[PDB]
């Protein structure tokens, strides 16, 4: 498990082979630290890592996505490189 | 095979199981050294990877933007 | 034998001035319904449809094999003559299932017509009986330009013709090239069509095509928030994500750029 920590606070504990989905993090990696992606944000992009990882090697479902979190999502991902 | 979010604070983890409570709270003490729902004291269809189900609120997402309102 | 019908075939302007000028009616027909107009477009004259146009042809009659001016030009690929008709009120959808502009445009590649009939209001999606959407003929006829360009407009990805969608009619010709465009626009990969089919079962066994087809598991977030985002807009209004606070580098993976 690792740690990541949003801008707002909040702390996310997700598997580290899990968080690998993301370059950037897969990169710099026991703690992780985001001053700009707040925590509704972080917390859909953790899913997407569980949904990534476990979807990876086999009918897949839709990944929900409210309008009002894209662009920030995004922007997330494109930092993230995910 | 069920994915969890076990929320507390201002912390949350995200994990998976198949299985009782009682062994689920063996899982918090290996990630948080502790030891041993809603308002209460979980399946593949009701918790997914890409939406768990929940075991502080988060931010308010900002508004709208006009040209991508319908 | 009509002298008027003989210019306007062979884009004769000074025949046609002229004819006009000695009292020869503009709005004449075979008993095929068939007006200079109709000869002039199908030909690509644009100096004939002005002329015609001016002297009051009438832009909207209908041959008959159920063709208007307006599905002629779109045969000869006259952009301007498209264009210019539109302007003057040429309806973009005929009543016929056997002359449709935007489908006959979209088969023979004409984009820029494409482009024009959706501008003025076409139906992008329109799903004919024996041809399937714009989108599906483009595929079919492999015209790479359309289909980049109706999928940029916002026509639906997954519409095709019966259950037979783009992303199958683009395996059974094999386009690479094709293949991956309508995935970058989400083409639905798990499809089965009336045949039982997904689309990865029609292509050749030596085909690239497979190991696609299977590699593309989920898209990454940053292409399922690009879906996401589009969804958000109508058809040609995605250039509004200018409008949109972002990086320059964003709006323009966002506009497929
Ligand atoms: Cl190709």
């Amino acid at each position: 498990y690792v740690k990541l920590i949003s801008s707002d606070g909040h702390e996310f504990i997700v598997k580290r082979e899990h968080a690998l989905t993301s370059g950037t993090i897969k990169a710099m990696l026991n703690e992780v630290n985001f001053r700009e992606i707040p925590s509704h944000v972080l917390s859909k992009v953790c899913m997407y890592f569980t949904y990534k990882v476990r979807y990876t090697n086999s009918e897949i479902p839709e990944f929900p996505i409210a309008p009002e979190i894209a662009l920030e999502l995004l922007m997330a991902a494109n930092f993230l490189d995910c | 095979d069920v994915f969890l979010m076990i929320r507390r604070h201002k912390t949350t983890i995200f994990t998976d199981a198949k299985s009782t409570v009682f062994e689920l709270k063996r899982i918090v003490e290996g990630i948080l050294k502790r030891p041993p729902k809603d308002d209460q004291l979980f399946t593949s269809q009701t918790a997914r990877p890409q939406a768990p189900a929940t075991v502080e609120p988060f931010s308010s997402p900002p508004e709208l933007p006009d040209v991508m309102k319908p | 034998w009509s002298p008027m019908h003989e210019a306007a075939i062979h884009g004769h302007q000074l025949s046609l001035r002229n004819l006009i000028s000695q009292g020869w009616a503009v709005n004449i027909i075979t008993a095929d319904h068939v007006s200079p107009l109709h000869e002039a477009c199908l030909g690509g004259h644009l100096s004939c449809v002005k002329i015609l146009l001016k002297h009051g042809a009438q832009v909207n009659g209908v041959t008959a094999d159920w063709h208007t001016p307006l599905f002629n030009a779109c045969v000869s690929g006259s952009w301007d003559c498209v264009n210019l008709l539109l302007q003057h009120g040429a309806s973009v959808q005929p009543e016929s299932d056997l002359a449709s502009p935007i489908h006959e445009a979209a088969r023979r590649g004409h984009v820029e017509c494409v482009n024009s009939l959706i501008a003025y209001g076409g139906n992008i999606d329109h799903k004919i009986s024996h041809l399937g959407t714009p989108l599906y003929l483009a595929c079919e006829n492999q015209q790479r330009a359309c289909v980049k360009k109706l999928l940029e407009s916002g026509a639906d990805v997954n519409q095709g013709k019966g259950q037979d969608s783009p992303l199958h009619a683009v395996a059974r010709t094999a386009s690479e090239e094709l293949a991956c465009l309508l995935m970058d626009f989400g083409a639905d990969t798990q499809a089965k069509n009336a045949e039982g089919k997904r689309p990865v079962e029609l292509v050749p066994p030596e085909s690239p095509l497979a190991q696609l087809f299977l590699e593309r598991g989920p898209p990454s977030l940053m292409q399922l928030c690009r879906l996401r985002i589009r969804k958000c807009f109508g058809i040609q209004q995605h250039h509004k994500i200018t409008k949109l606070v972002l990086p320059e580098d964003l709006k323009q993976f966002l506009l497929h750029l």
